[PDB]
């Protein structure tokens, strides 16, 4: 019969600050009757206790009557006490992901919400939860009260509640390896793969173990139906999915009309293959006010239409099985978009997703795939505790040629080539040594800082030359225009000498798509060529050719 | 039976708060190894569980040293360290032994376990908080706290500095010329002997430290060699092509920022005029005289280049290809205090990130031996890639600071 206590957790207010000193709000006659009634039973139970005039601390108190519901409930306002309490280790950061669960033959739910108050508070802190109950017509002193348990709405109540619930369950979960118990607020989820008879048997051992500390649970009835709804998901005995994602059939799409459809499509994207949100996010990436009817690009209409074909036929994801291997497949969608499906068995996806390129000036496919892969590796470690084996759209030879020559250290975990629709590849490859028999083009460009007038040209070893005038340009643009002129007038194999550190940087990164049409034109030219050798020489010193063109492009 | 009856008073830096660094995801095998390790440290009372009133947190993970395949627990105390009162012992901080880098042979010893025999200051134990993560946020994280001196902390070596001194007198009084230095959980022993009588002399210091109440069986052997700063050389050919001279002028034009006396006028003259890149250009009288004068300037040392203890060290690393890497250490641009070329080794020649990570570790070690402190690195890899793999190949008990360079250096070869 003797129940053992629940160790108290020493608490403290922020260093240098004091307790709260807020005034009480003048309540109406009816309300006061409610509060007095409430505070009466609560004092009986143990929840609170009356205090003398010593306690200088006071916290506002209200009472609200839930519309179309009998009786009321007090609501203490700890807004101020919270801003003066220390910090706690919030272990309530993020929840599990369905796809990481493993099916169970039986699964029960216990409601431990009733034990949120059976958890004592720190003695030397109770004096901070003081509050006053104004009396009728204020012709008497209001009744004072202080808490002896975890207040509903205090900063560290959840934190203290969870830590204590754990310590108690610890011994049990240790001596019952055949059962699993997830803890999350007012609900305890227990499950196990065994006889439906023996399951409800061990459930009682739990209910009874919780008894040894006093904690009691409301056990009776049966809330069974596969349509388990939890944190936005829809769990079933052996599959899951997102709650019905309804695509607003509206005509006038304001800011929140799309922005609330962005966060909503991203949610659905963890299981429906193909969702796209690029053309949509690019419509409110920089808009004014919270809402505003903004016209949708023609591109944000053809994908949103492919959303109603993907979001047409409900799709379901399975559950994780430790024994089978874990595979990951990636696909290239375009405009810097990629999709991935993770699974163990063909067509039985555990989950799915997308990757968006990082906003940059230049970029290439291989760099993006790596980024997408590192992102899937980290997500899998989080959900399954291990790195999946990859199936990618890139030949083994293409990868080796790349890593061995990239100026950076790079790496991809174990993987295999999959011959699907498109194929990531290298568009062009620069030589390491000059080409014998190829014409040599000495290029140069330059602009006037004020007039914005520049020239871009070149001279070769065969006597060919050219200089073109430009208006409204910088030095950087002129140096690129010059590389381009050479690439257009040269044959299949060519040697190019420049003094532009700026140009060399753009090209040694080996981009295959860019924001600047000038860089894109260069790419197109590099692709048609068979061998291009790009060499650099210091500026404003006698290198010649670069020194001769440099003169023609100046003044 | 070594255990101080008292503890040394420790506090954080004037007006600074404890660490609150987030713990990153770990693989399921690493989780099981940390659970086993921590289950035993708790019984040995080295650590203890803590409640939620503790908001402080420091990262933590699992590696494996050189020999032993058994898991080891490494705690990242970087944040805690810079916030920790730079211990200013009343007896000063051992003036770094400038004799360590001149010694022909140095050996590194892991006397980490000697720290766990000394209690930590009660009012600080809450700053060493760390969590053992759980897969899929299924269960709440196991939380702990250190009771002894934590390996990886910048204070553990200093606090233990007093006991360490006398544990070494019966050896330091015997062998005068031997130089001993300490950093973190490492002990560095240099000498001028030979591998025969150097390797055995270490076994002597091993049993000796074993009789004073003390992974206590590892050691790494290294030899600080020639050229603190490698010279810069110019090709020596008999026939030059326009391309060859074009790269020469580029290299000299770069060296000149280092050595002001270099001249490239007479060499640029051969270049005036648009000529094919693979054509041979005869050197002129003046050309060869200048190439001769420049070659001499490069033989001599750089202008007065000194080390400033107040400022911090920078470390650049270039990827040369085929398992080769180059590097330089410095405080001021164009005033290297050290340059080198870490070559191929166990990188399987297929893993770029494993090599880089071994290079970083190797350059750090050397750095501790010359100036007694680690350098700030500028790694040639995307931040994302590095943060995803580094830990799978790390083996040192300390961790340096680092940043990422995203612009391809124009000099990927003048350092070759
Ligand atoms: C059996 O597969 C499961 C299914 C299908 C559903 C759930 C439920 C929530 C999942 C979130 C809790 C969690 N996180 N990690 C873990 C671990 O569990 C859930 C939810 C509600 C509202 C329920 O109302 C009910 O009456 N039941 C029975 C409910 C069950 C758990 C599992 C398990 O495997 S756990 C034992």
């Amino acid at each position: 019969v003797p129940i053992s206590p629940i160790e108290t957790v020493p608490v403290k207010l922020k260093p240098g600050m004091d307790g709260p000193k807020v005034k009480q709000w003048p309540l109406t006659e009816e309300k006061i009757k409610a509060l007095v009634e409430i505070c009466t039973e609560m004092e009986k139970e143990g929840k609170i206790s009356k205090i003398g005039p010593e306690n200088p601390y006071n916290t506002p108190v209200f009472a609200i009557k839930k519309k179309d519901s009998t009786k009321w409930r007090k609501l203490v306002d700890f807004r101020e006490l919270n801003k003066r309490t220390q910090d706690f280790w919030e272990v309530q950061l993020g929840i599990p992901h369905p796809a990481g669960l493993k099916k169970k033959k039986s699964v029960t739910v216990l409601d431990v919400g009733d034990a949120y108050f059976s958890v004592p508070l720190d003695e030397d802190f109770r004096k901070y939860t003081a509050f006053t109950i104004p009396s009728i017509n204020n012709e008497t002193p209001g009744i004072r009260y202080q808490y002896n348990v975890l207040p509903q709405g205090w900063k560290g109540s959840p934190a203290i509640f969870q830590s204590s619930m754990t310590k108690i369950l610890e011994p049990f979960a240790a001596q019952n390896p055949d059962i699993v118990i997830y803890q999350y607020m007012d609900d305890l989820y227990v499950g196990s793969d065994l006889e439906i008879g023996q399951h409800r048997t061990k459930i009682e051992e739990l209910r009874q173990h919780l008894l040894r500390w006093g904690l009691t649970t409301p056990d009776k009835k049966h809330q069974k139906e596969p349509p388990f709804l939890w944190m936005g998901y829809e769990l079933h005995p052996d599959k899951w999915t997102v709650q019905p994602i309804v695509l607003p059939e509206k005509d006038s799409w304001t800011v929140n009309d799309i922005q609330k459809l962005v966060g909503k499509l991203n949610w659905a994207s963890q299981i429906y293959p193909g969702i796209k949100v690029r053309q949509l996010s690019k419509l409110l990436r920089g808009t004014k006010a919270l809402t505003e009817v903004i016209p949708l690009t023609e591109e944000a209409e053809l994908e949103l239409a492919e959303n109603r074909e993907i979001l047409k036929e409900p799709v379901h994801g399975v559950y994780y099985d430790p024994s089978k291997d874990l595979i990951a497949e990636i696909q290239k969608q375009g405009q810097g978009q990629w999709t991935y499906q993770i699974y163990q068995e063909p067509f039985k996806n555990l989950k799915t997703g997308k990757y968006a390129r990082m906003r940059g000036a230049h970029t290439n496919d291989v760099k993006q795939l790596t980024e997408a892969v590192q992102k899937i590796t980290t997500e899998s470690i989080v959900i399954w505790g291990k790195t999946p084996k990859f199936k990618l759209p890139i030949q083994k030879e293409t990868w080796e040629t790349w890593w061995t020559e990239y100026w950076q250290a790079t790496w991809i975990p174990e993987w295999e080539f999959v011959n699907t629709p498109p194929l990531v590849k290298l568009w062009y490859q620069l030589e390491k040594e000059p080409i014998v028999g190829a014409e040599t083009f000495y290029v140069d460009g330059a602009a006037n800082r004020e007039t914005k007038l520049g020239k871009a040209g070149y001279v070769t070893n065969k006597g060919r030359q050219k200089v073109v005038p430009l208006t409204n340009t910088t030095n950087q643009k002129t140096e690129l225009q010059a590389i381009y002129l050479a690439l257009q007038d040269s044959g299949l194999e060519v040697n190019i000498v420049t003094d532009s550190q700026y140009a060399l940087g753009i090209i040694q990164a080996q981009p295959d798509k860019s924001e600047s049409e000038l860089v894109n034109q260069i790419i197109e030219q590099l692709i048609k060529k068979e061998k291009v050798y790009l060499a650099w020489v210091p500026a404003h010193k006698g290198i010649g050719g670069n020194e001769q063109v440099d003169k023609l492009v100046s003044a | 039976p070594i255990s101080p009856i008292e503890t040394v008073p420790v506090k954080l830096k004037p007006g600074m708060d404890g660490p609150k660094v987030k713990q990153w995801p770990l693989t399921e095998e690493k989780i099981k190894a940390l659970v086993e390790i921590c289950t035993e440290m708790e019984k040995e009372g080295k650590i203890s569980k803590i409640g939620p009133e503790n908001p402080y947190n420091t990262p933590v993970f699992a590696i494996k040293k050189k020999d032993s395949t058994k898991w080891r627990k490494l705690v990242d105390f970087r944040e805690l360290n810079k916030r920790t009162q730079d211990f200013w012992e009343v007896q000063l901080g051992i003036p770094h032994p400038a004799g360590l880098k001149k010694k022909k042979s140095v050996t590194v010893l892991d006397v980490g376990d000697a720290y766990f025999s000394v209690p930590l200051d009660e009012d600080f134990r809450k700053y060493t908080a760390f969590t053992i993560p759980s897969i899929n946020n299924e269960t709440p994280g196991i939380r702990y706290q250190y009771n002894v001196l934590p390996q990886g902390w910048k204070g553990s070596p200093a606090i233990f500095q007093s006991s360490m001194t006398k544990i070494l007198e019966p050896f330091k009084k015997q062998n005068p010329d031997i130089v001993i230095y300490q950093y973190m959980d490492d002990l560095y022993v240099g000498s001028d002997l030979e591998i025969g009588q150097h390797r055995t002399k270490i076994e002597e210091l091993r049993q000796h430290l074993l009789r004073w109440g003390l992974f206590l069986w590892m050691g790494y052997e290294l030899h600080p060699d020639k050229w603190t700063v490698q010279p810069i050389v110019l090709p020596e050919k008999d026939s030059w092509t326009v391309n060859d001279i074009q790269k020469l002028v580029g290299k000299l034009n770069w060296a000149s920022q280092i050595y002001p006396g270099i001249k490239v006028r007479q060499l640029s003259k051969l270049l005036r005029g648009t000529k094919a890149l693979t054509e041979v250009i005869p050197l002129t009288e003046e050309a060869e005289l200048e190439l001769a004068e420049n070659r001499e300037i490069l033989k001599e040392p750089v202008h007065g280049v000194y080390y400033d203890p107040s400022k911090d060290l920078i470390a650049e690393i270039q990827k040369q290809g085929q398992g080769q890497w180059t590097y330089q250490i410095y405080q001021e641009p164009f005033k290297n205090l050290k340059t080198g070329k870490y070559a191929r080794m166990r990188g399987a020649h297929t893993n770029d990130v494993k090599q880089l990570t071994e290079a970083v570790q190797k350059i750090t070690t050397e750095s501790i031996v010359i100036w007694g402190k680690t350098p700030k690195f500028k790694l040639p890899i995307q931040k994302e890639t590095w943060e995803t793999w580094w830990t799978e190949y790390w083996q040192a008990t300390w961790i340096p600071e680092w940043e990422f360079v995203n612009t391809p250096p124009l000099v990927k070869l003048w350092y070759q």
